[PDB]
């Protein structure tokens, strides 16, 4: 079979999403060797314009007052079969929610939206920083979804489903997700997972229940993501040993 | 590889108890959870494990990364209120510098670990450094104010006097250090359960490497399920090394028949609860994490 | 004079472009390298936020060097409020800081080698390719970065956007095992970075002995004084940094003044030279209008009224009187910083007391006084200035290393074949998200 | 014509929404005299059970673990032609977003949702406290929508439209509304109105742009409401003199 | 009651200037906004008014509740950056204890006031205590860093030296206290406009009680629209009392024809901008507050 | 015992009445008790409210300072405050450390009155049990909080 064609599109991001991918180490080189061609990535290669892509890893959000930027993200949807919001800036805005303009030398650069507000997004990879393991897993599963037998494209399509459901749920991420859609919903069980995943130590548990420092939270959506009562697809997660073995196989030398 | 629809997927199931007498002095039941982590530490399968350690109020558990035999034993005994075990899952791989993390907890906590392994969302380094999970059976949990109300009003005991607590045979049991015993009918306690336990469809910690509990075995003895390849390598080695008394579950009363029945009531009751959320409103329903 | 424009640049972080005026031979007469990254405005959104939040937001300026913005921002709050952090918190911050310099320099090796020749040949390095020696070189780099990112996560809580720093010190000290593990990793890393350092120095020495390089088919002559400028250098420490809490700060805020691109960049021009063969997709179409004064997305900080170079050559010239300048000098200086990083880590681990305190007993809330902190980030002096009052940021300012280097690199472009203008740029290890923030 | 039949249904609220209504003073007595019968209100009258209602002013949110409470709010939809979420607890959760259980004597009372999450809501009256003027205006316009000539039911139906659009937009209110749907959208013009309406002084303007103290904000939705760039229905608001005259007429002695 | 579709609904329109010579010394134009509020205060139509007072950086406006003639005059002159006038609208009726509040500002600020009167959202007591609005014409506004960049880089002037600023006749005009004049072409300034002004469809402050501006009248003179019954009662009384020189707008150059043309360009340009938000994306668009 | 949504605060081990009669008995030795006594005591509090307001306005300096120059962040010590709310003693207790609330407790007037009113119900026709209740001016949202 053919390797899929993968591009890295960089909007208003910090390149930490790209770095996370590279922090797969030899796993990334195994992927690039056997399953994917990087057709585009301004940081690593000299391809000046957005080619056609099977999978586009888009990082960062969109500044509505930068013409070239609105064009790049429209062009990316046009040129790509699967669009991935890579990281919390692309999924949910993250720190660019806080942008409000007035700084040199473009005081009018004021308004920033996550990509799903301008184009349709197929898969979310939430996190700030996003976990290398997730980016790898999503890349391998995208390859099975496109060049595997029917048994794999079925596995791969079930794995990716909650990440696709997140892209259809909305473009907002915040500590309050855990209130709205978990505690307020009767679903919280006090496991503490949200506290472990928060990257700015904004979450403590008081008497088994989440307490959010909302003026510390940078609005990344990680905690609802990781919460085992947001999505819990029993068909995938109960096969953890098997799916882990498959993934390790796909990277073995 | 059996595949019970109420007991999960497992290789075998025996009734066991630790041969380490010092560990058995305060274990809740057979001392399986303590003995498995101690042995995992001494053998090198883990270099540390999250456990429910002693906290700041009496009978309030506090999660902690244990890295010595002595710290692990401090977590013996069942605490009937929430212990957010997973809050230290990532930190175990950072400041503590662990390579091979153990985790202990109830069924929902095992699910969090498995979810983090497959969908790490800001959980870098966790998937490949989880090395051993031991899961307890769990019918339901309580908040601290619930456990306070049960013990102090219904059982009429002082928390500073309680040496052990046990839910079994339809009653909430309190044992004091001076020797008294008190019970509460479980019908009285139903208002005090954590509401989020009512959508839980997992009784014997299906997703653990090894699972262990009380039901099915005599007092002082544990009902144990070995489930994953990791669970198997470690349990085999430990029996070989003399860490355990075993007995096949079939030749033990009440045995695997009672267990399957209580598991079945939990899932069916909670599954109904999950179903009604769908039509909880008028033209509107509540979220289902399982859809 | 003609006008050729490369947009976007590649093999650097972020989004910039080169707008070059060239003579009849295609040599730069006056080039402008400018940012076209949209301005997120961190310094303005900071105003009114808590002093705890602002460093965690500023970290998200750049994911290659988040350590630099977490530390410079946190220590600007500590300096404004007069907070002295415990010794064991300082030691963990230095370990975090040196680990991150190792990973950043190694990443930059990946970005610059495609312009360099396997010594003595006419084959350029291709690292992607499953051929030697490229592939065993990529393996060394991958393990260096991995060691570096692991040490950073241990001492810093997270390799990208460290969680452990806080106003007053750190959230966590590390366990005895963590300290052993960082020591073990830094022993392995010291061997590797010495190997990589020697390897890169030989490749650069071979480049200094070439007369031309090949760019999209053609031979491009390699000038002797490639990338020379007369702006001088500015550096605050060979390793860590300096703050206004110090008895003798090594940065003088009285010598700084930030202006607008207006004073140093070119006005409007029209592109009358184009090359569709430039790898890979050609240059800006003829007839396009450009205005670097108005398209540039950064401000221009100055020292004694002039732009300056910052970064690894800035540091070695300031502290050891390193006396070579230009593109290849910058590459050399950067590689020479590899071993210090690992010797520092090991010295710091040796003095660290894992039982020691990491949080100052008292954190004052601030009275509106100005404080500043300089972090010597992988690319140069990173200076954050702050006024904190009642735990809130009332005034904030960031002078980031690539911001300093933009006007200085631009001037360094004179005398270069426009086809290797990007090579002059890459010697600065540019981070355009940083520069713009 | 007949007076319309109005009820006051009290969920998990503080009765401050009712108090606001009463703070219309003689205007409320004019309304009760000439245009509406209060068929239900536990605070003022002895009607023990929820009768049929033309308009139901529902205040407070719904505790999912109190059986009687889930029943009352379903019963209210069944018994009412128009359902009004009166105040921010009913519209958006407000301070009950923060509830998480563990207090005597019902530690299980844990989860609270705004009413629109359990039943369909026709009109929102946001605020904490809600402004008496708005509650009055909405009550008079409801009467015109039901017992007036076609010229009034047209006026009244256009006035109420943005309050109906809010009920369809969602059930979440927060300072971040001004980021998501105004600043991030290119719409903020720095008028400062949000600062005036915030009831806990959580909002300052820094260089003409909103700055939110998110750990002060009690999540009431008032600021997006009052913002003249959330909804601005030019057909109503440009007729301010006329609509004001009409409203004053309807209460004159 | 005319009803221009670009000049809004109004009774009459004349070209006027205050007869109070002290007020005219620093007024931007004819001194209409100052003279109307001073007179409203002395007569008792208002007991206080929000105005753009002096702030903490040079040429940065700061809203304030003025309650004396002297405080009102402090707000003379146009400040070309944002002054969040409405932030004090509710506070005027609380701590300040006002019964009859005046408000001054540009067109969007008048709209906020009218919205608060009809849809008070946590704006109790405001609808019935707004007593008088005076609205300025406004083509667009700038942030402070924009005004800094225009004045200091493009005009090359020191802000501490500037006595007056004026946009007119296609140029940004700076006047210094020592007597110099500098200009900037308006094409240069277009990157510096506040993005939220690009969806504004109101030029002569349609929703004010009285409206006033510069265009249409000679230097030193204001173009004034009287619109509401409140505007009419106050303006009549003030002319009767001698507060104003008038001249019908028809007999004044450039007069109402130039004004209607610039209004028309603003609405059509911005209306286009409003239309494109609808299709800004691919299968997605941006919000429209006007839908 | 199980449907009641409040806790029962006690003083010297017993429930107590709070509110306007509680105040007049404590401070003036007001010596009538029960439903109509409670109504009387409450009305007698009308004039003090307006005399207080006027005395306070008279001493108020509108140019004076309203914010303490220094706000300490707290070391975890317990403090409490009682407000004599319209229905009785409202006592909040707190431990604040580093500007955060580490412990909080509220003893609200209608919470105090619930068990005390209950006992007051003895000897009444069940048809006027509600009249006995209304003399306490109950606020059940307060009592439950
Ligand atoms: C809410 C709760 C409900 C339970 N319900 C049942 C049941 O219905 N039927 C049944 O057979 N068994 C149940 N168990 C398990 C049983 O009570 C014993 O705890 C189990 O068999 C372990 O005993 P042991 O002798 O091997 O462990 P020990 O050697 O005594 O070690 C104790 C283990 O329990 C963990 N632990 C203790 N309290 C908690 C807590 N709140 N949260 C997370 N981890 C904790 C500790 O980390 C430790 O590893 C429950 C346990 C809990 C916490
Ligand atoms: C951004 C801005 C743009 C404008 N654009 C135009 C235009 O395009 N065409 C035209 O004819 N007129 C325009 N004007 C109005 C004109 O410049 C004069 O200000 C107006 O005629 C009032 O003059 P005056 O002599 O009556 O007022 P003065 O007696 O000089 O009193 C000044 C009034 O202006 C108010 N004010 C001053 N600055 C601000 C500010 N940033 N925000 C809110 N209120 C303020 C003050 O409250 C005061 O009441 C604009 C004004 C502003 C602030
Ligand atoms: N080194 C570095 Fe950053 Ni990505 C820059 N420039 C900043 O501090
Ligand atoms: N008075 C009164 Fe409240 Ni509505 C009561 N009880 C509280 O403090
Ligand atoms: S999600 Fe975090 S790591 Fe990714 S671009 Fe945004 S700031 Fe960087
Ligand atoms: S992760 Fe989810 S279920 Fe677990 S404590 Fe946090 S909100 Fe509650
Ligand atoms: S609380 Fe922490 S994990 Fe959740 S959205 Fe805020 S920053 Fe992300
Ligand atoms: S019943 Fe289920 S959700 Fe509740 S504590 Fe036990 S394992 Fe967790
Ligand atoms: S919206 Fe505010 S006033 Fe209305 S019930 Fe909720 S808390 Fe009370
Ligand atoms: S009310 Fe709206 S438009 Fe006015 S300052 Fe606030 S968010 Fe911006
Ligand atoms: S900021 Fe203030 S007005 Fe807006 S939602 Fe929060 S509490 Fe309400
Ligand atoms: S152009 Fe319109 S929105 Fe911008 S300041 Fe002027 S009146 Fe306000
Ligand atoms: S929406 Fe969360 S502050
Ligand atoms: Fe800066
Ligand atoms: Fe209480
Ligand atoms: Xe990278
Ligand atoms: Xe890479
Ligand atoms: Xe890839
Ligand atoms: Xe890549
Ligand atoms: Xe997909
Ligand atoms: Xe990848
Ligand atoms: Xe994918
Ligand atoms: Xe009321
Ligand atoms: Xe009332
Ligand atoms: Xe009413
Ligand atoms: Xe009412
Ligand atoms: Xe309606
Ligand atoms: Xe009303
Ligand atoms: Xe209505």
């Amino acid at each position: 079979t053919n390797k899929i064609k993968i591009g890295h599109v960089h909007m208003s991001g910090c390149t930490g999403c790209l770095v996370s991918l590279a922090d797969n180490n030899l796993g990334l080189i195994k992927i690039l060797d056997d399953y994917a061609d990087l057709v585009y990535c301004l940081t690593l290669a000299d391809v000046r314009h957005i080619p056609e892509m099977d999978v586009a890893l888009v990082e960062g959000s969109v500044c509505l007052q930068d013409h070239e930027s609105v064009e790049d993200i429209k062009e990316t949807r046009k040129k790509s079969k699967i669009v991935v919001a890579l990281g919390s800036c692309a999924c949910y805005g993250n720190i660019t929610r806080f942008s409000r303009g007035g700084q040199h030398n473009q005081p009018q650069h004021e308004s920033y939206l996550p990509i799903g507000d301008l184009i349709d997004v197929d898969v979310y990879i939430p996190g700030c920083p996003p976990s290398p393991e997730l980016i790898r897993n999503v890349a391998v599963m995208a390859y099975l979804l496109l060049e595997g037998n029917e048994e794999q494209k079925e596995l791969a399509g079930k794995y990716l489903k909650p990440l696709m459901d997140l892209a259809k749920r909305g473009t907002s991420g915040c500590f309050c997700d855990l209130m709205y859609d978990v505690i307020n919903q009767g679903l919280c069980m006090g496991c503490g997972t949200c506290a472990a995943s928060c990257p700015v130590h904004a979450i403590t548990l008081e008497f088994g229940k989440p307490q959010g420092e909302r003026d510390l939270c940078i609005k990344c959506g990680s905690c609802y993501g990781a919460c085992p009562r947001s999505f819990f697809n029993l068909d995938v997660i109960s096969e953890f040993e098997n799916i882990s073995e498959i993934i390790a196989k796909a990277l073995k030398d | 590889m059996i595949e019970d629809p109420y007991l999960g997927k497992y290789v075998t199931c025996v009734s066991a108890r630790s041969t380490d007498k010092e560990i058995l002095k305060k274990a809740q039941d057979g001392g399986i959870a303590t003995a498995l982590m101690v042995y995992a530490l001494e053998e090198g399968f883990i270099d540390g494990t999250i456990v429910a350690g002693e906290g700041d109020k009496p009978w309030q558990p506090k999660p902690v990364v244990a890295m010595t035999r002595e710290d692990i034993l401090k977590a013996r005994g069942t605490r009937y209120n929430i212990s957010p075990q997973i809050s230290w899952l990532k930190e175990a791989t950072r400041s503590f510098g662990l390579d091979k993390v153990g985790v202990t907890g109830v069924c929902c906590q095992m699910q969090a670990v498995r979810k983090a392994q497959l969908y790490p969302i800001n959980m870098r380094d966790v998937p490949g450094k989880v090395a051993f999970t031991v899961g307890l059976f769990c019918m339901e949990n309580f908040s601290y104010k619930s456990l306070q109300s049960i013990v102090e009003d219904h059982a009429n005991q002082s928390l500073g006097s309680v040496k052990k607590m046990e839910i079994t045979k339809g009653k909430f049991w309190v044992y004091t250090e001076r020797g008294n015993v008190a019970t509460v009918p479980l019908k009285a306690t139903h208002k005090y359960e954590q509401p989020g336990c009512h959508v839980c469809l997992d009784y014997v910690s299906n997703l653990a490497d090894i699972s262990t509990g009380s039901v099915g075995s005599p007092d002082g003895w544990s009902t144990v399920f070995i489930r994953t390849k990791v669970g198997n390598e470690i349990w085999s080695k430990a029996v070989a090394d003399g860490m355990f008394e075993t007995k096949p579950i079939e030749e033990v009363k009440p045995g695997l028949d009672l267990l399957r029945k209580l598991a079945k009531e939990k899932i069916d009751k909670n599954q109904k609860t999950v179903e009604e959320r769908k039509t909880f409103g008028i033209n509107k329903g509540l979220r289902n994490p399982y859809a | 004079t003609k006008v050729v424009e490369i947009s976007p640049t590649t093999r650097l972080e972020g989004h910039s472009k080169l707008t070059l005026k060239v003579n009849d031979q295609g040599i730069v007469e006056r080039g402008d390298w400018l940012s076209i990254t949209p301005v997120r405005g961190i310094e303005k959104l900071a105003i009114g936020k808590t002093m705890e939040q602002v460093p965690k937001i500023a970290s998200r300026v750049c994911g290659i060097c988040p350590i630099a913005h977490t530390l410079a921002s946190t220590e600007a709050m500590e300096a404004s409020i007069g907070c002295e952090i415990p010794t064991d918190a300082k030691l963990l911050r230095i370990i975090l800081h040196a680990a991150n310099r190792i990973h950043s320099h190694a990443l930059h090796n990946i970005l610059i080698l495609p312009d360099f020749y396997i010594p003595g040949t006419e084959k350029k390095f291709n690292l992607f390719a499953n051929e030697q020696p490229a592939r065993s070189v990529m393996a060394r780099i991958v393990r260096i970065r991995e060691i570096a990112q692991t040490i950073a996560a241990i001492a810093g809580g997270e390799a990208i956007h460290p969680s452990n720093p806080r106003i007053g010190g750190m959230y966590h000290n590390v366990s005895p095992r963590a300290k052993q593990k960082m020591a073990d990793l830094a022993k392995e890393c010291l061997v590797l970075v010495h190997e990589q350092m020697e390897f890169m120095l030989d490749v650069i020495r071979n480049m200094q002995n070439r007369e031309f390089v090949e760019v999209g088919g053609k031979q491009i002559p390699l000038p002797k004084k490639l990338g020379y400028h007369n702006q001088g250098v500015m550096a605050t420490a060979p390793m860590y940094g300096s703050s206004s809490l110090d008895d003798n700060p090594t940065w003088d805020f009285t010598r700084w003044k930030e202006t607008r691109p207006w004073d140093w960049y070119m006005g409007e021009v029209t592109i009358d030279l184009e090359d569709p063969s430039y790898p890979i997709g050609g240059t800006t179409k003829v007839g396009t209008k450009a205005n670097p004064q108005m398209e540039s997305c950064t401000g221009v900080p100055t020292y004694d009224g002039q732009p300056v170079e910052v970064g690894p050559r800035a540091r070695l010239a300031t502290f050891k009187n390193f006396d070579e300048k230009g593109t290849f000098a910058q590459h050399i200086a950067r590689q020479m910083e590899y071993p210090d990083c690992c010797y520092t880590i090991l010295n710091c681990l040796d003095n660290l007391n894992t039982s020691g305190k990491v949080l100052a007993d008292h954190i004052p809330q601030g009275d509106g006084s100005m404080g500043w902190a300089a972090n010597e980030a992988p690319r140069g002096s990173n200076i954050h200035l702050a006024r904190v009052k009642d735990g809130k940021v009332r005034w904030y300012d960031m002078l980031v290393p690539t911001t300093w280097n933009f006007p200085t690199c631009s001037r360094a472009l004179t005398g270069a074949p426009w086809q290797i203008a990007e090579m002059v740029v890459r010697a600065y290890d540019p981070c355009v998200s940083c520069a713009t923030h």
